[PDB]
């Protein structure tokens, strides 16, 4: 049927998936123990959880995800957390050695002896699944462990199962903020390995995530708890089509077929319009028109790109809540008549609407507002090559002076593969401008 | 290619049950060129 | 094997007059020796096969176990000097129904046990250059009630001193036996 | 049931057996008076292996003390447990030994063997079915070697079907004090190798080093050395008296230890030896037990097997362990020095697990081993014989007793044959 | 429990009363009736009704442990049975459940 | 076919006389003193063996032994059915033409033949029942040989052998009382 | 009716024996006193115990087995144990002398005066029994007293009673672990004496049993309390057909006929699929599919052999618990479709199924899981000859240098009997490949 497997690689990616699964247990009312009240929902495992959890005759919801990490610290503490009894012990794939931010070390030194084990997980989940549309990979480009280890496995999962979808989600590196100077190295390594295998990769940047908090949410001191909450909402919204229904139901296959124009570039941008403080939601009003403007307001994007220096190709709006076609179709018609919104002339229509009647619920101990009309805005533009152009002039500097190379050639690598990445990016950008050229 | 666990274990293990003694999972399931060799 | 050759008359497969007869005699040396000493009463080269264990070192036909023997003859006469030690040998043959079977003859044997594949036989005999007589057809009909067809492989163990190995179709008398077959002391 | 009768001979063995017996009483918890204070049911059941019953709950030891000098036996009679030893078992002679082997082997033994045999057959009929016997003595000890060699021979024909354990201490390699001591040794060992199956090899110099290594308290007493060695002999006897899945019969053990008859000389091996701070600085784990169990420093018997290779090794473990740790530890040591074993035999390890720990500690072990390191022992004695038989030093006494050079010829010849025998089997 | 039957022909009497024993499996609400086996009896003893769920009414309901008090008459595929008494744990559990 | 190699190996002493457009065979060792039990069914596998010149040996010996080995086939009958039945399954006209000619001499070879064959009727009659009419220069008509076999078989069969054939062969008529 | 007698030679075979009646008394609720509660199951001794125990009008369940031992150590404290009142005093056959690992010492020296007493037991047990299908012989190939003493009695019980089954179960010698170098001597002496008299012999090896403990049971430090439990549940499973019933009932006679193809070789291999820890089964699910994979998973075998180095002949599965034929026959059909699994072409079908509805239960103070679907897998393959191949190159080294023979010839043997076994063994291996040769 309609189910998928979530993948969480990197101790960067571990809390957010935990937060996502924490969110998921709320909307289904999942108790931390792993069972409902005396109300009847258990069976062979077929209900709203059958797409996400595995609540077999044993009665325990088993989430369909595997958390893989190379350092035991964070994976053991969550193994001592609140929902650890729900979690499968060796689905929480632990490690004892780090990659030291090195893409190749986690790709060669240790990933070999671990990928077989994590593969044993993914194959053993395969039998219990029936349709298994695809996967939900959570990672990071500047992965101290997320970057390298995922690259090997996605290669392995690409070759064995090339008949299904693979969804990639990674924090895009902060453009002007660098927590690591080797981060440009492993990041570009991830890209050229993923361009020829990844199906749909979506990026996000933390700086603008904070910029939202003290603009409309009015939070000058949020935390990951807040940061993981909002991205957990993002994936919750896109997965609501699997969870509930609506006026029309859409699937990632339709997303894939309609969003990506051409091979290689499959990197659109997400955006959620009704992000607002409770008080601003209180004595104001929410409706399709203003959230349509807000979602199309350039500063509401969590990526440091202004669309007016690029052009639009695809734009998807996923309306979760109480909406009607009348105002939706009329409002978008006005948006098409808008002049500043510069779509490429190649696409007459670039709009994919998803309607879900279920209202987006709040989380206890949360900070969000109570949203009746929501929309997650998935879109791709040519204003994105700015980020890669930022990386290369960064990257071209260090490589010429070849800093830290003694580390990578020290543990067994050479420069030719680093050489390949530069024209691959040069190929990617020139495709971006060529498709930009009408 | 490969359908399921039993074949997954069996086709690529490099573990001689007669020779392998007091080994561990990682040591038990060991694949081939499937990973790199 | 050499079934294209004529089974008529004798079939002398091993005979120590040859300089290098070991072509089809695959030897598994194991804590023993392969030696060719001269004799006193027959004053000729013989096949000294000894070892600390009988099963460790043994000579066999064929040299390659994959290939058969292919011999019709139901009799055999072996030239052997009683070496006062643990000599044994075995033959694997084929019967009518095409179920293969072995006849293991051992000197030390205290009993005679019949297994649907292997028959264990005792060997007690005298000293000196004593001789060998066996009717393959007889053992098949007596033991399994079957009809003998073909030799397939014969294996000779250690603690022995061999001069010649040859088969026969009947109980050939010493008369038609040539001078080298008319062993003289 | 199957029992053992002990023999205490030689003036060192007089100090040996006293410490060995008192350890047993303290291990089993009997007061010096002899009235056992019932504290452990298991030790109550399996005490009849060595002790018989007297009236009033007094446990009579089934041991025999023999000597010539009244003072030593009076001293041990005046010891903390002299009351538990029997005046019936105090057999002796009216002569001073002269520390002479021949006098203790032909002259003084002649009129004393009759009594001791009439003695030992009495306890032999007292008990039901012996495994055999054990004898505490020394090979370089004059009275003990003279008596024992006589006794072991006579009891050979008496009961050639029993466990015929012998316990002797090797004199100090650097100084033998007694200078006719090698003469006594070759005469003893000639019959010993003919008349022993088990023989423990113990040397004092290693013990002095062991004090320098682990005891670290400068000035022991010889009783402390008795304390150490008596603990060692006790460990091998813990198998018989104690339950737990370990096969205790020395015949169960000896056949595993003796591939060929002429292997009679065996070396002890002991488990944790602890210094002043390490009683509370030690993590008592089987790995560090096995590590220290297999230490060339933990060796105490004669000398380092580093010179040669390992024929047979057998470790008995006493305490609360499991078969799995010793199993992996055995694989570790097997993989540690595989080539230092002989290709003659692989899997040369024999392990026993006594589930009942000792009194004072939980994790413990005793090791009995056979390596190719005895060649040094009888080669160091070899040149001594040749050097002094070169000029028949101290020989007029033995001729006066009635001995001559002829016996010495095969005595060394027997020893020389053993040199090649150990040499050829390994090399 | 016990049950009766009537002799149609024989020498001796008109009716036969026979004692039985009722067993209610608490785990799955299956039931079994085992008569005690007695010698010189002239009747085959052993197992009368194998382990299964006893249909209470015609829809397919089963005799559930809520509806079992003392002295209750119940029909099991024909023969109607009568409850006599209980054993130590039974009343304790049933009064723990609460049946007066 | 095991028998074909048996005298490719060479243990049977048979020769032949020489010719251009016909057939005739000779011998080396007298059959009457050689064997009628150990060599009989083996050579009937030769009837199942159809390869030149090995086929030439087949029919010759089978008929020739009949005129020279009359009252010795009696205790060998059960073994002789197997080479016949295998030839029945072979499903080829020329082979079947050969068989019936052989069986014609077999049934009338000596006494007791059909009387001894009484247990062994239902192993040969079925496949002949199905041949009845599936089809003088060379005796070619298979159907004629079929009725010839049945007629001589029933008169020599006895009393109920005929109705046994009638049970198997529903077309079957009699050659005794009609 | 349907009963048997169990035999236990060697102090190795007695503590493992003690476990199963410790196990067997639970499922029948047998109190350590020797009687039921006020509930009625007593009589002439005819109920679920009648096949196992003898609970006469006296009301005491008398187990139908004899404990024979040569050393009073291990037999006395168990005579002071917990169920010793249940045990008949002199069917705890005690001994005063040991065999010192010597096969012939326990076969000649002392066995003469003791077996006659044991013969008195078996006949006085034979008379009370009614059908007595056969015997359950528990022993050890590396038996210091198990080996020799069993060999003479199994001869004597063969000659007087050659009309009924004899079931043999012994710990196979550890292939690379040797607690005694005398073991290869006595073991091969057992095999050559037993091959022509034993009906069905079964071997297990503790190393992989230990390996299982920290593989899936996750116990790094078990004891035989666990080990005797694991072997005890194996014999309990095979005997459940005698105890209870199911869809179909299967018996040892059918086991013998359908397992052994040809004489001599009657040595199959057992395996229990649902071997897992409590908490693993707690939040996971058991079904015929995965347990079929597990039972056919090569490392789940407790015998050190690679099945791909051999070929399958027979496979007997005994499903105890709640199952249905539909998935089972579908599951086994998929196994037949497998290509790596290489059965011999001689046998088209090699599956022997026995279905029992009763779930396998837990043991007080236990370590197992909560099994609803269990199967005991009895299979035979040609990958076993390497074990005897291991032993012969082990044995042949010693025999040339004739170690320890002075011990044997010291108490009354010669060279010939030792010679016999090697060609008896050489017969065994040479029979193994020719049946393997199709
Ligand atoms: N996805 C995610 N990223 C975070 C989080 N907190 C900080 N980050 C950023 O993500 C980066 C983590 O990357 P890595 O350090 O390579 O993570 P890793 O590969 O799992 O290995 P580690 O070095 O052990 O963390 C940091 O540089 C942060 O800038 C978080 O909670 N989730
Ligand atoms: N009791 C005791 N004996 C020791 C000690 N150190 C070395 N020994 C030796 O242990 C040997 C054995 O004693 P015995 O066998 O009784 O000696 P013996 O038969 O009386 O003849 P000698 O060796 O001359 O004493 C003696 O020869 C001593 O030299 C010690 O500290 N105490
Ligand atoms: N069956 C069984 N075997 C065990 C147990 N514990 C250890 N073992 C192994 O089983 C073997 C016991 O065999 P034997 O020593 O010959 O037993 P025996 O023939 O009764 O004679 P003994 O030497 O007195 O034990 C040992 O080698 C151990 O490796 C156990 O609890 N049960």
């Amino acid at each position: 049927m309609r189910e998928c497997i979530s993948i969480h690689v990197g101790q960067a990616g571990v809390q957010i998936g935990n937060a996502c699964w924490e969110l998921y247990c709320l909307e289904h009312g999942i108790q931390p123990d792993g069972q409902m009240p005396s109300d009847k929902t258990i069976g062979g495992g077929d209900d709203s959880f059958n797409t996400f959890f595995s609540e077999t005759g044993a009665g325990k919801h088993v989430p369909r995800a595997v958390f893989v990490d190379l350092e035991p610290t964070v994976v053991d503490e969550v193994r001592t957390g609140t929902y650890r009894q729900l979690f499968h012990p060796e689905q929480l794939i632990t490690g004892k050695e780090d990659a030291a931010n090195n893409y190749a070390r986690g790709h060669y030194t240790i990933g070999k002896e671990i990928v077989d084990l994590v593969l044993d997980r993914i194959r053993k989940l395969a039998d219990l699944c029936t349709g298994l549309q695809g996967f939900l990979i959570f990672h990071s480009f500047g992965g101290g462990t997320g970057s390298g280890f995922a690259s090997l496995l996605m290669e392995r999962l690409s070759v064995d199962y090339g008949k299904k979808s693979k969804l990639e989600f990674a924090i895009y590196p902060a453009p002007q903020v660098s927590t690591a100077v080797v981060e440009p190295y492993n990041s570009i390594l991830t890209t050229h390995t993923t361009l020829e295998h990844s199906d749909c990769a979506f990026m996000v940047d933390n700086e603008a995530i904070y910029d939202i908090c003290r603009r409309n949410l009015d939070i000058e001191r949020p935390t990951y708890t807040n940061l993981n909450r909002l991205i957990g909402q993002i994936v919750s919204s896109i997965t609501a089509s699997l969870r509930f229904d609506g006026a029309l139901n859409v699937d990632l296959t339709e997303f894939q077929t309609n969003l990506v124009p051409y091979p290689r570039i499959h990197f659109p941008l997400a955006t959620y319009a009704p992000v607002i403080s409770a008080e601003k939601a209180y004595h104001e009003q929410l409706s399709v028109a203003e959230i349509t403007n807000a979602c199309f307001e350039p500063a509401n994007q969590m990526v440091k790109c202004d669309p007016r220096h690029g052009k639009y190709m695809a734009c998807c709006m996923l309306y979760r809540g109480d909406v009607v076609p009348k105002d939706v179709n009329a409002a978008i018609a006005t948006i098409k008549t808008k002049r500043t919104i510069q779509f490429v002339d190649w696409c007459p229509t670039g709009f994919k609407v998803g309607i879900n009647y279920q209202p987006p619920t709040v989380v206890p101990g949360g900070d969000l507002a109570k949203v009746q009309r929501a929309v997650c805005m998935l879109s791709n533009t040519t204003a994105i090559a700015e980020a890669w152009a930022r990386l290369d002039h960064k990257f071209d500097l260090m490589y010429a002076k070849r800093a830290f190379v003694h580390w990578y050639v020290g543990e067994g690598m050479e420069e030719g593969e680093f050489s390949e990445a530069r024209e691959d990016l040069a190929a990617l950008e020139k495709d971006y401008e060529e498709v930009g050229v009408d | 290619k490969i359908p399921k666990d039993d074949l997954d274990f069996r086709l690529a293990t490099l573990y001689n049950h007669h020779t392998g003694a007091f080994k561990n999972k990682t040591e038990i399931l060991l694949h081939q060129e499937t990973i790199e060799d | 094997m050499f079934k294209n050759t004529f089974q008529s008359g004798f079939l002398s497969i091993l005979y120590s007059i040859g300089s290098k007869p070991l072509q089809i005699w695959d030897k598994k040396v194991r804590n023993g020796h392969i030696k060719r000493i001269t004799d006193n009463d027959i004053q000729s080269l013989v096949l000294e096969i000894e070892g600390t264990n009988v099963s460790t070192t043994y000579i066999t036909c064929p040299a390659d176990p994959k290939k058969t023997l292919g011999i019709k003859l139901p009799f055999l006469v072996m030239i052997i000097k009683n070496l006062k030690k643990y000599f044994t040998f075995e033959v694997q043959v084929l019967d009518d129904k095409n179920v293969r079977r072995r006849f293991r003859a051992s000197n030390y044997q205290s009993t005679t046990r019949v297994k649907p594949f292997i028959c264990t036989m005792p060997m007690r005999l005298d000293d000196g250059w004593n001789q060998i007589q066996f009717n393959l057809s007889d053992f098949t009909r007596r033991a399994y009630g079957t009809n003998y067809i073909e030799t397939l492989r014969v294996q000779i163990h250690a603690n022995c001193r061999i001069r010649r190995v040859y088969f026969s179709d009947r109980l050939y008398s010493e008369d038609e036996l040539p001078a080298e077959f008319k062993l003289y002391l | 049931m199957r029992e053992i009768v002990h023999l205490q001979a030689g003036q060192c063995g007089n100090q040996i057996g006293a410490k060995f017996w008192e350890v047993i009483s303290d291990e089993h918890g009997i007061d010096p008076t002899g009235t056992y204070h019932g504290d452990s049911d298991l030790q109550l059941e399996r005490i009849n292996v060595y002790y018989n019953e007297a009236t009033g709950g007094k446990y009579v030891p089934r041991a025999v003390l023999v000597d010539l000098e009244p003072g030593t036996m009076d001293s041990v009679r005046s010891g903390p447990f002299g009351q538990i030893f029997r005046p019936d078992n105090f057999v002796f002679g009216q002569s001073g030994a002269g520390n002479n082997w021949a006098k203790g082997h032909y002259t003084e033994g002649a009129e004393l063997v009759d009594s001791v045999l009439d003695v030992v057959r009495k306890e032999a009929e007292s008990c039901d079915c012996l495994q055999g016997f054990q004898l505490t003595h020394s090979l370089g000890g004059g009275t003990g070697s003279g008596m024992g060699t006589l006794l072991i021979s006579k009891i050979r024909e008496e009961y050639p079907d029993r466990i015929m354990n012998t316990f002797s201490v090797v004199p100090s390699p650097k100084v033998s004090d007694t200078v006719v001591e090698p003469y006594n040794a070759t005469l003893s060992v000639h019959q010993l190798v003919e008349n022993t199956d088990e023989t423990y090899c113990i040397d004092n110099e290693a013990l002095y080093d062991i004090c320098f290594r682990t005891l670290k308290l400068t000035t022991p007493t010889y009783g402390d050395l008795n304390h150490l060695v008596s603990a060692t002999m006790s460990g091998v006897t813990t198998c018989l008296r104690f339950p737990g899945q370990l096969n205790a019969d020395l015949r169960k053990l000896a056949v595993n230890m003796v591939p060929f008859p002429r292997l009679h000389f065996f070396m002890p091996g002991f488990a944790p030896l602890t210094s002043r701070g390490s009683q509370q600085y030690r993590a008592l784990t089987v790995p560090e037990l096995t590590q220290q169990m297999f230490d060339a420093k933990n060796m105490m018997a004669a000398c380092d097997p580093r010179h040669g290779r390992y024929l047979t090794v057998a470790a008995v473990f006493r305490g609360r362990m499991s078969m799995k740790e010793v199993d992996e530890q055995m694989l570790n040591v097997q993989n540690k020095n595989s080539s230092y074993f002989v290709e003659w035999i692989p899997n040369n390890v024999k392990t026993a697990v006594c589930d009942i720990p000792p009194r004072g500690l939980k994790m413990s072990a005793t090791f009995i081993g056979n390596s190719t390191a005895i060649q040094e022992l009888f080669k160091r004695i070899s040149e001594q014989f040749t050097a002094m038989f070169r000029r028949k030093a101290f020989l007029h006494w033995y001729t006066g007793e009635g001995m001559d050079e002829m016996e010495f010829t095969e005595a060394e010849s027997n020893m020389n044959d053993l040199v090649s025998e150990y040499q050829q089997y390994q090399d | 429990a016990y049950f009766q039957e009537d002799v149609p022909i024989s020498m001796e009497e008109h009716y036969r009363i026979r004692h039985v024993n009722i067993y209610y499996y608490l785990e799955d609400d299956s039931m079994s009736v085992i008569e005690p086996v007695v010698e010189n009896s002239g009747i085959p003893q052993g197992k009368l009704i194998k382990r299964q769920r006893f249909t209470k009414n015609d829809m397919g309901d089963h005799y559930h442990w809520k509806d079992l008090n003392r002295g209750i008459n119940l029909t099991v595929y024909g023969k109607t049975f009568r409850i006599v008494d209980c054993d130590r744990f039974t009343q304790d559990f049933l009064e723990s459940q609460g049946i007066e | 076919t095991t028998f074909r190699k048996c005298y490719e190996r060479g243990d049977f002493p048979i020769a032949l006389e020489h010719d251009s457009k016909g057939n005739k065979i000779a011998w080396k060792v007298e059959i009457e003193k050689l064997d009628y039990h150990h060599y009989l069914p083996l050579f009937f596998d030769g009837l199942s063996e159809m390869t030149f010149p090995y086929e030439f040996f087949a029919r010759r010996g089978i008929h020739d032994m009949l005129e020279h080995g009359g009252n010795k086939i009696l205790p060998v009958i059960p073994q002789l059915i197997i080479p016949i039945k295998n030839a029945l399954n072979l499903r080829n006209r020329q082979i079947i033409c050969v068989t019936l000619k052989v069986l014609q001499h077999l049934v009338v070879s000596s006494e007791m033949v059909g009387e001894a064959l009484l247990p062994y009727y239902r192993q040969i009659l079925p496949i002949l029942n199905i041949f009845k009419n599936m089809n003088q220069q060379k005796r070619e008509n298979i159907g004629d040989l079929i009725q010839e076999t049945l007629e001589a078989f029933e008169r020599y069969g006895g009393e109920d052998a005929f109705i046994n054939i009638k049970y198997m062969v529903p077309t079957y008529e009699s050659c005794l009382l009609n």
